[PDB]
């Protein structure tokens, strides 16, 4: 019945920055709130306990404080490998309840992506289904508009996109986008082009192929 | 060292039931309170319920209430959660996690999760397509169901520069994804690449060969 209302539900900065995560609490739990990570594909680690007490293990530069019903989580110095998503918890009543979360992402310069695309195997081809991929390779910020043009004409409804997770090493985002047609469809036209637009991009980047050359 | 081991999931139809395990290492059970905490794709925490073995007192969540059961076995150290009358709404990763220190410490050890999917569509291998060629190459790993699929490169030895995507549900209701690489150009027709698929759930091996 005790909700915890987290915020903000993202941010990013860079490495180094300190950043500030806070939770409130619907009523009075006095100290009774625990901070987790949970990095992407794992459990979720338990990062402080009883409000201000740094679990075993866990890094210096990650603190936490209370101030009536609120209650923040600090990390002093953000580091490259705390890309993650961090949940408050109060256990004062049943149920224990969590805040809803707040991603954290890497702050890094603009990197334009390298851009990709594949035409359908001639194996795929033979099953009946033609699928085109397009493929934006190392790129910050992840916001990106990739539009698909078959014979020149602006495809909607047929593509899905991708997007991994931000890379440990250089902090950037890949992403891939799938163009899904039948095979008969495939076979009517002849240029697939796939069109990015990104921040580091001075331009729209055009990556083309002919059908069958 | 305190250990939290889960089992039991998999893939279940809607209506039907399944029964998780948390087995416990490095501590007894008797002297705290066991929990299961589910996370649906996507999504947020959320507690489900919690025991305490000693006397086998109970808690449950309002939204498995009546159809969920927790247990514990104290002489097995092991916890248990049975589901049944399964929705799709029960479709999650499914953790155990206990109150250390009687609470004060809060849920400082968990178990490596373990996925629970509700469906009534069949299991269903992955077609494997290559994505032909710095240069950029990779295999199309289309149509499988349930989750999950691995993918490696040569076996292991190619890992810089790999990109496995997240898998996306399509309109037809399976899943598909792309891995690939970017490999300096000077490679091309000599070096071997190989994407190596695994889809546990069906019993789905396979090997492609990515040639330009």
């Amino acid at each position: 019945d005790i909700q915890m209302t987290q915020s903000p539900s993202s941010l990013s900065a860079s490495v180094g920055d300190r950043v500030t995560i806070t939770c409130r609490a619907s009523q009075d739990v006095n100290t009774a709130v625990a901070w987790y990570q949970q990095k992407p594909g794992k459990a979720p680690k338990l990062l402080i306990y009883s409000a201000s007490f740094l679990y075993s293990g866990v890094p210096s530069r990650f603190s936490g404080s209370r101030s009536g019903t609120d209650f923040t989580l600090t990390i002093s110095s953000l580091q490259p490998e705390d890309f993650a998503t961090y949940y408050c918890q109060q256990h004062y009543t049943t149920p224990p309840t969590f805040g809803q979360g707040t991603k954290v992402e890497i702050k890094r310069t603009v990197a334009a992506p390298s851009v990709f695309i594949f035409p359908p195997s001639d194996e795929q081809l033979k099953s009946g289904t033609a699928s085109v991929v397009c493929l934006l390779n190392n790129f910050y910020p992840r916001e990106a508009k990739v539009q698909w043009k078959v014979d020149n004409a602006l495809q909607s409804g047929n593509s899905q996109e991708s997007v991994t997770e931000q890379d440990s090493k250089d902090s950037t985002y890949s992403l891939s986008s799938t163009l899904t047609l039948s095979k008969a469809a495939y076979e009517k036209h002849k240029v697939y082009a796939c069109e990015v637009t990104h921040q580091g991009l001075s331009s729209p980047v055009t990556k083309s192929f002919n059908r069958g050359e | 060292e305190v250990q939290l081991v889960e089992s039991g999931g998999g893939l279940v139809q809607p209506g039907g039931s399944l029964r998780l395990s948390c087995a416990a290492s490095g501590f007894n059970i008797k002297d705290t309170y066991i929990h299961w905490v589910r996370q649906a794709p996507g999504k947020g925490l959320e507690w489900v319920a919690r025991i305490y073995p000693t006397n086998g007192y109970t808690r449950y969540a309002d939204s498995v209430k009546g159809r969920f059961t927790i247990s514990a076995d104290t002489s097995k150290n092991t916890a248990y959660l049975q589901m049944n009358s399964l929705r799709a709404e029960d479709t999650a990763v499914y953790y155990c996690s206990r109150w250390g220190g009687d609470g004060f410490y809060a849920m400082d050890y968990w178990g490596q999760g373990t996925l629970v999917t509700v469906s009534s569509a069949s299991t269903k291998g992955p077609s494997v397509f290559p994505l032909a060629p710095t240069a950029a190459l990779g295999c199309l790993v289309k149509d499988y169901f349930p989750e999950p699929v691995t993918v490696s490169w040569n076996s292991g030895a190619l890992t810089s520069g790999v990109h496995t995507f997240p898998a996306v549900l399509q309109s037809s209701g399976l899943y598909s994804l792309s891995s690939v690489v970017t490999v300096p150009s000077s490679s091309l027709g000599t070096q071997t690449y190989i994407c190596n698929v695994n889809h546990k759930p069906s019993n789905t091996k396979v090997d492609k060969k990515v040639e330009p």
